[PDB]
């Protein structure tokens, strides 16, 4: 080690950890998290940014002085990601779009920029490579989004080999676009466009856990080199999982939107996946092997959903 | 004529910044001395209402919030509670030694150390108080720091 | 009043009143009064056993050669060598004669005080900053709750060994959108200076050897 | 001595109780409270032009720190910590060393600006004159990381200031 | 308990007195009961006294009651000097009158025109405020600070009078009556203000006494009692003034008492410039002050009280004392204990307002929501002093 | 001497009372509790909470140290029960963002000198 | 109306419920906090589900005599005067 990132301290905010980590994408739902767990423990954090610096005000108060960084970056532009990982010894990638925009299409945002990210990365010394992917990764599934993370995906594993590649499944939580979406597009204005929800099981995953299971594969040395698969405790089947939203939502649920510019909420290539099937991978280790206990949706499901909660619940039914 | 994309842009931010900065309506926690400077600041002297700043704003119409004392631990889920209902787009401006960095109550059992463990700032005034001509100095500096935003720009280039 | 510019005056006349009044008042509530002393610049003090609170309080409001019918203040200093660690002072002020009085008494953490309400209204915040600051119970008193410290304080941050930080600070964390209060941990640790003179200043308060 | 604020006795003669009566039906007090409202917007705005104008200030003012030199450039502070020990916020952090020359030098002189209570007992507790308040108020900062001082921007802010801050001493060390 | 309604004042308005959270139960406009809760502006004051010598610790007076800034370093002042038994010298006393003066006068602009601006009259705020900034002026030309001078100080004052100064207070003083006046001439015969202020919060002498009050709080219901006149404490037994006394106990009584107290305070401030003696300003006894900077470079006495003046600290001789003023909002004291070392073993402060706020639901009792912020007002409460 | 003034209870007896009458308005009350503030907790996390807080001070023989815990206990329940608290104060108790600390001593060992 | 024996069904269908208690050991006459094990603070929860039950406050001082159900039973008629 060195003398300045040898952890001190009772690892609060105050404390010194020895993570100095560069978190792409830390201005997302799952950069939030992140960025606030590694600044518990004094954890020094760089925060490339492409939005305005008003976009990140909420990531300040999540360290200690000093402790979170900020930084611009083009994904294009090489040169400013080795400014952002050049004195970081781990770097988490989370960049992604749940659609595509004219600049950026899902081969640009999932395939050249983790693959310039990750080749920086080794250029410039970096240790540990976590790379977010998605369980449904599939060449030869339908829906673009997924083919990009399949493709992108491999790219990874050759540019920093040593790279941890974690798959999780759709994640919930108070920010998502998940629950938050079975709660809005099917209610207002709408009746769901649920097609045939009967055939489609899904395993979603609480965000917490995969913000704990982010940060052991940093603190765990096993996990370099390892893909992982972070999953729910449950399977549920979309249908159901539909119905048990608007039960807690209090929206009545009956059986049966363009895209555009600004920010298309509910898109072709969205269907296609909330349809997709969670892959069962069991050879891929799990939150299981990084000391996370996978968290049920019924306990972080009425926290997610009070707000849509207009102004006694029963619920969804597992599938074995 | 003839005018880009980009030209465009660059015009509409322009014009949205000089209206946001050119009605600054602040919310005020007076919560100690500081308080007392900022009255100052409202007083015919500087009269900050000259700049287009009213005197008083409610929090659910305020574009900015000025910590004007200590924050103490009984008080920080209050001031995160008026923080959270405000509308954006919305600034913090901490006044002082005590809401900069708990000041001369630092290593006390009840202070919180600084503002910016609860609410994200965005100007930090110096000064235990701060001069009246210190915190006019200050929201005079979020005025050109709202002026430089490019939230439009940022926006076409997504 | 002496042509020495720097010193203060002695006022004697003061000092033969105010000891006269402590003999008074040690002469009609012998039961309860356990020492009498005047200072130099002028302030007489009875120290009295914890159950002549009201008693003392009372004669000294009510009686026609008291008349102190103002609280002014009401506090307790902890001294942790002492048995009985806490001792609470009574400052009370009679604008009939002009004068002011200090009543003292002591107690533990275990002992509960009568409480003056009865006596004096003003007592009634005084005391629950007392309880709050100290942990001193008062017994009978119409609204005993906390008062300055935040709600669910644990401790009782005026005593000498209740660290001077507090063991618990709040911030703001956005996972659980609320402010949660967590152990304390300082960048800067406040550091402690030794000052005393190692060479005694005052040889007219000099205690006897053990 | 006393006087009473509020203890008059009305007159109850038909032409006082109609001077009154006038006044609670003509509105007599509140037109006249209309009239010192109405000579004030003709009187001259107290408003001065920040930032064009600026506000009276006096060589005593205390504003932003910085450390001093001798004429010859040597700098004032011989790391006695007398400000570190008197500074009632502890906002000073002080340590030292012998400097290669063997001089008694600091390496290390920081101020958390906003620990400072801006009472100005370190530059009362200096033998030499090392560490002022300076005539600056308009510093204030985006981050808090901005606002911790260090020996180096304390050492910039003397070479900034020094043309004031020594005109300031000159026209109050005697009343010190 | 027709309804609890728990008015918070925590998204403040232009009042700047603190934060309030009022718990009150509302049976229609009536208000049965007021339970003020007062826990968010408490720093732990007296604790941090502590762990710092007495110089250390005089700065944390300026911000108890930080509208009389200067009258609480008087009452810390006086405090000390009489555990230390020294005395500050003349000209001295005479400033520390002079500036209790000027500082009374800055609370009451702030008393009255903040009670009278949460009563709709927001116009009298702007005018008495270029009078405060003006006299904020004095505060900075004699110490540097426009509000925490931190410039009275036991054993007399840091600095003295720069030259010129005292004609600039004279000109203040000249002018001032008629700003007083103007303010008259809006509020004191407005039948507005009156049916605001009149009969609202009425306390009787009796009850007053009781409670603690202290200050306009028992002049108003009719009590011949100020501490400058029965127990002086500086020169305050060589200058004229009247106290205002009121008769009938209520708001506008109070009212009148605090702007009679400021045409008296410009009574007081003409003798006092008219008999500023010449002299030293601190006490000549280095052991407690410090020597002149220009004796501190010479001599080897002075450098050696000076360096430990500003690390140790003075010792007090082990004792306890209750010291208590007329501050502007009533009377201000310290229950101050030395353990013979240099920092203070307790301090207790004893803030005028701690009392007259537990005194309010007394005072609410039978009166309309509405009224409460007049009674408020009327007790002129400033949580500095009331948390410490 | 032994001979001292109390506070209610004149043995453990009475103290035993007061502790189980307590304990009776507390697990009234968190059924309320869990809805006035909208916590996210079941009225069982709750409950068992409040048998957590009872039990850590079992040992307890004094008559007058259970007093001033019932006396605290009451206190704590009227900021409760009157809504003083917020929802910050009442999930104070669960220490929901303070990381696992381990207890062995290999643990303990390798992050630092803590004894 | 009263029905002695139906106390003792609804008695034994509330001790049925609360968890730590199982249902095997239970009986008519079995102890709390002997034969069940329960703690004294246990005893003090299942006492407040009669309350609700039966409609009415079971006061302290006899709260720690019913021991055991049929010693329920026997308190629960007394205080609604079942004289079957
Ligand atoms: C484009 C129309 C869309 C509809 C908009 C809504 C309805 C129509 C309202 C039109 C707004 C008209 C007021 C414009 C104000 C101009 C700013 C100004 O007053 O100058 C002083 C300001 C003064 O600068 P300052 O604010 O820094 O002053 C500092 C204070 N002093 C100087 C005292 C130290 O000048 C500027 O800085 C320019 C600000 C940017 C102005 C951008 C708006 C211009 C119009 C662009 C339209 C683009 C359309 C595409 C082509
Ligand atoms: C009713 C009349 C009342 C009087 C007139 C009212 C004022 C009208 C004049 C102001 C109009 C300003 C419109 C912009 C609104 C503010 C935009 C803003 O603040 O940025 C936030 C956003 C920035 O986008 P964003 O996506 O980066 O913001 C969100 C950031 N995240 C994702 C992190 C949360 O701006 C917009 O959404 C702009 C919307 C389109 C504006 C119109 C652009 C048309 C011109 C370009 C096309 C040219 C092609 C050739
Ligand atoms: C606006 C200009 C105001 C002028 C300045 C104020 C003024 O001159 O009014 C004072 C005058 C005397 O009022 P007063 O001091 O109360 O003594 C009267 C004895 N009965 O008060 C008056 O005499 C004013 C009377 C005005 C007449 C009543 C208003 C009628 C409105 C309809 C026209
Ligand atoms: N949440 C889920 O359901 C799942 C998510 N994932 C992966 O999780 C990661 C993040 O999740 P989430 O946080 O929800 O994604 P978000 O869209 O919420 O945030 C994504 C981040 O990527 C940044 N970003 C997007 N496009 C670009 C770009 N072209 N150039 C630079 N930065 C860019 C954004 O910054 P800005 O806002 O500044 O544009 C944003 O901060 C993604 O990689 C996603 O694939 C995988 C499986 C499931
Ligand atoms: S920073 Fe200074 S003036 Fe402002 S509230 Fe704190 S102590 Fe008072
Ligand atoms: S001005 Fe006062 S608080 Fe600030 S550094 Fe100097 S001594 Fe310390
Ligand atoms: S600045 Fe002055 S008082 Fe402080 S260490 Fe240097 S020489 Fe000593």
């Amino acid at each position: 080690l060195h003398h300045a990132v040898i952890p001190h301290g009772k690892g609060g905010r105050s404390s010194v950890s020895g993570i100095v980590a560069t978190v792409f994408g830390a201005t997302g739902f799952l950069g939030r998290y992140v960025v606030n767990h590694l600044g518990r423990m004094g954890s020094q954090v760089i925060v490339p940014h492409r939005c305005e610096p008003y976009d990140t005000m909420h990531l300040r108060p999540m360290g200690d002085l000093g402790q979170i960084i900020f930084m611009d970056w083009n994904g294009r532009d090489k040169d400013s990601i080795r400014r952002a990982v050049e004195h970081s010894s781990v770097v988490i990638n989370l960049v992604g779009r749940e659609w595509e925009t004219q600049n950026f299409d899902f081969e640009d945002v999932f395939v050249k920029i983790p693959q310039a990210i990750a080749q920086v990365s080794k250029e410039a010394g970096v240790e540990k490579f976590i790379h977010i992917s998605h369980l449904n990764a599939d060449i030869k599934s339908s829906s673009k989004y997924l083919r990009s993370k399949a493709v992108g995906e491999k790219e990874v594993r050759e540019t920093f080999p040593e790279a941890t590649i974690i798959k999780p499944a759709e994640i919930f939580g108070r920010e998502d676009r998940f629950l938050n979406y079975f709660a809005n597009i099917r209610w207002f204005g709408g009746v769901p466009l649920i097609s045939l929800g009967k055939k489609t099981v899904k395993q979603p995953v609480y965000i917490v856990d995969v913000t704990k299971g982010i940060i052991n594969a940093i603190k765990d040395p096993d996990a370099r080199g390892k893909t992982f698969a972070f999953v729910g405790p449950s399977r549920y089947l979309l249908f159901d999982l539909v119905q048990y939203v608007f039960a807690v939502a209090h929206r009545p649920f009956l059986p049966y939107f363009e895209i555009s510019p600004f920010e298309p909420w509910t898109t072709r290539d969205k269907v296609e996946r909330i349809h997709t099937t969670d892959k069962i991978l069991p050879h891929l280790p799990g939150l299981e092997d990084l000391g996370v206990e996978a968290t049920p949706l019924e306990l972080k499901a009425i926290e997610v959903l009070r707000r849509h909660r207009t102004y006694d619940v029963q619920p969804a039914k597992t599938i074995p | 004529p003839s005018s880009r994309g980009e030209y465009v842009v660059a015009k509409l931010d322009d014009l949205i910044n000089w209206a946001r900065r050119s009605s600054l309506w602040p919310m005020t926690f007076g919560l100690a001395c500081c308080a007392v400077e900022m009255m100052h600041m409202a007083a015919p002297r500087y009269d900050m209402d000259r700049f287009g700043v009213v005197f008083r704003a409610s929090p659910r119409q305020s574009d900015v919030m000025i910590v004007a004392g200590t924050l103490t631990n009984k008080m920080a889920p209050a001031l995160r509670k008026v923080y959270d209902q405000m509308p954006e787009p919305r600034y913090v401006v901490s006044m002082g030694s005590c809401a900069n960095g708990g000041g001369y109550y630092h290593y006390s059992y009840s202070v919180v150390r600084g503002c910016d463990r609860i609410v994200p700032v965005d100007i930090y005034v110096p000064g235990c108080p701060p001069t009246a001509e210190a915190l006019l100095y200050g929201i005079l500096q979020l005025q050109k720091k709202i002026k430089r935003e490019k939230r439009l720009r940022i926006w076409y280039r997504r | 009043a002496d042509t020495r510019p720097t010193v203060r005056p002695r006022n004697d006349v003061a000092h033969k009143q105010l000891s006269a009044f402590g003999e008074y008042v040690a002469e009609i509530l012998p039961k309860y009064v356990q020492q009498v002393q005047v200072s130099c610049f002028n302030e007489l003090e009875i120290c009295i056993h914890p159950d002549g609170v009201i008693p003392v309080l009372t004669f000294l409001r009510d009686h026609s050669n008291a008349q102190f019918k103002s609280l002014a203040d009401l506090t307790a200093v902890d001294i942790p060598t002492r048995q009985n660690r806490f001792e609470i002072v009574y400052n009370l002020l009679s604008l009939r004669f002009n004068s002011r009085i200090r009543v003292k008494t002591y107690t533990d953490e275990l002992t509960p005080i009568e409480s003056s309400v009865p006596v004096y209204k003003a007592a009634n915040w005084y005391e629950r900053e007392i309880w709050d600051m100290f942990g001193v119970f008062f017994a009978n008193h119409p609204d005993l709750r906390r008062i300055l410290t935040d709600y669910g304080f644990e401790g009782h941050p005026f005593r000498k060994d209740f660290p001077l930080s507090g063991y618990v600070e709040l911030r703001y964390d956005d996972e659980v959108k609320r402010v949660v209060a967590e152990p304390v941990e300082l960048a800067q640790e406040f550091r402690k200076f030794d000052l005393n003179s190692p060479w005694e200043a005052f040889p007219a308060y000099r205690q006897p050897p053990e | 001595t006393y006087k009473y604020v509020n203890l008059r006795e009305p007159s109850m003669d038909m032409k006082s109780v109609t001077d009154r009566a006038a006044q609670t039906l003509l509105w007599t007090e509140l037109i006249r409270g209309l009239g010192m409202t109405l000579s004030y917007l003709f009187r001259e705005p107290a408003t001065i032009n920040y930032p064009f104008e600026k506000g009276p200030l006096s060589p005593r003012f205390r504003g932003e720190h910085a450390l001093r030199r001798y004429p010859s450039g040597e700098e004032r502070c011989i790391a006695c910590k007398l400000c570190e020990a008197v500074c009632p916020a502890q906002a000073i952090t002080i340590e030292a060393e012998p400097r290669a020359d063997g001089s008694r030098r600091t390496t290390r002189y920081d101020i958390d600006m906003t620990k400072c209570i801006y009472c100005g007992f370190c530059q009362e507790a200096c033998p030499v004159d090392a560490i002022v308040e300076g005539p600056n108020f308009e510093f204030s900062t985006e981050t808090h990381e901005e606002l911790l001082y260090n020996k180096e921007k304390l050492l910039n802010n003397g070479d900034k200031w020094e043309a004031e801050i020594a005109a300031n001493i000159q026209a109050d060390y005697l009343y010190r | 308990l027709v309804s609890n309604l728990t008015l918070n004042f925590g998204p403040q308005h232009p009042a700047a007195h603190g934060v309030l959270r009022l718990v009150m139960e509302l049976s229609g406009e009536m208000v049965r009961k007021c339970d003020p809760h007062i826990g968010l502006l408490h720093r732990g004051t007296e604790k941090l006294i502590e762990y710092k010598t007495y110089l250390q610790a005089l700065p944390y007076f300026d911000r108890l009651d930080y509208v009389s800034m200067m009258c609480n370093e008087q009452a810390y002042s006086l405090a000390v000097e009489k555990l230390l038994n020294i005395r500050p010298p003349p000209r001295a006393q005479w400033i520390r009158v002079l500036f209790g003066e000027i500082t009374r006068l800055l609370n009451h602009i702030m008393a009255v025109t903040t009670h009278a601006l949460d009563i709709g009259a927001m116009t009298p705020f702007f005018w008495m405020f270029e009078e405060r900034e003006k006299m904020f002026e004095f505060y900075e030309r004699v110490s540097g600070a426009r509000m925490h001078a931190a410039y009275v100080r036991p054993g007399g004052v840091h600095q003295d009078l720069p030259l010129g100064l005292m004609d600039d207070i004279y000109e203040f003083s000249k002018n001032f009556s008629l700003r007083i006046d103007e303010l008259e001439e809006m509020l004191t015969n407005n039948r507005i203000w009156r049916n605001r202020t009149v009969d609202i919060g009425i306390v009787t002498a009796e009850d007053a006494l009781n409670y603690g009050f202290s200050g306009v709080m028992l002049r108003g219901s009719g009590i011949q009692w100020d501490l400058r006149k029965t127990q002086p404490y500086d020169v305050y037994d060589q200058v004229e003034f009247d106290v205002p006394i009121g008769s009938r106990g209520d708001c506008y009584d109070r009212y009148l008492c605090r702007v009679e107290e400021m045409r008296q305070s410009i009574r007081i401030i003409s003798q006092c410039l008219n008999k500023m003696p010449p002299g030293e300003i601190k006490v000549d006894d280095a052991k407690v002050s410090p020597p002149k900077r220009a004796e501190m470079k010479t001599s080897m006495e002075s450098l050696i009280h000076h360096f430990k003046l500003y690390t140790e600290g003075y010792q007090v001789p082990p004792g306890a004392t209750y010291t208590a003023i007329e501050a502007p909002k009533g009377e201000f004291g310290v229950y101050l204990v030395s353990d013979g070392s240099s920092r203070p073993y307790r301090c207790k402060i004893k803030a005028p307002g701690f009392a007259h706020l537990a005194g309010l639901d007394k005072m609410s009792k039978g009166h309309m929501l509405a009224d409460v912020v007049a009674i408020i007002g009327t007790q002129d409460i400033v949580f500095g002093e009331v948390d410490r | 001497s032994t001979s001292v003034k109390p506070i209610f209870s004149r043995d453990m007896n009475e103290a035993k009372r007061r502790v189980r009458e307590l304990y009776r308005a507390w697990y009234r009350e968190v059924p309320n509790t869990v809805h006035l503030f909208q916590l996210d907790i079941s009225v069982k996390q709750g409950r068992d909470k409040v048998r957590e807080m009872f039990k850590k001070n079992a040992h307890i023989t004094d008559p007058r140290v259970v007093d001033l815990l019932v006396i605290k206990g009451k206190m704590e329940l009227e900021e409760t029960i009157k809504v003083w608290k917020q929802r910050t104060h009442v999930m104070r108790f669960f220490h929901e963002t303070e990381a696992p600390r381990p207890k062995d001593f290999l643990s303990k060992f390798y992050v630092g000198h803590d004894p | 109306p009263l029905t002695l024996e139906g106390i003792k069904d609804r008695v034994l269908y509330v001790l049925k419920l609360y968890d730590k208690i199982d249902p095997e050991k239970l009986s008519v006459n079995s102890h709390f906090m002997k034969d069940l094990g329960l703690d004294s603070l246990d005893q003090v929860e299942i006492i407040m589900a009669m309350e609700d039950e039966f409609g009415f406050e079971i006061p302290d001082i006899d709260a720690e005599k019913l021991m055991c159900p049929q010693e329920i039973v026997d308190y629960i008629a007394d205080k609604k005067d079942v004289y079957e």
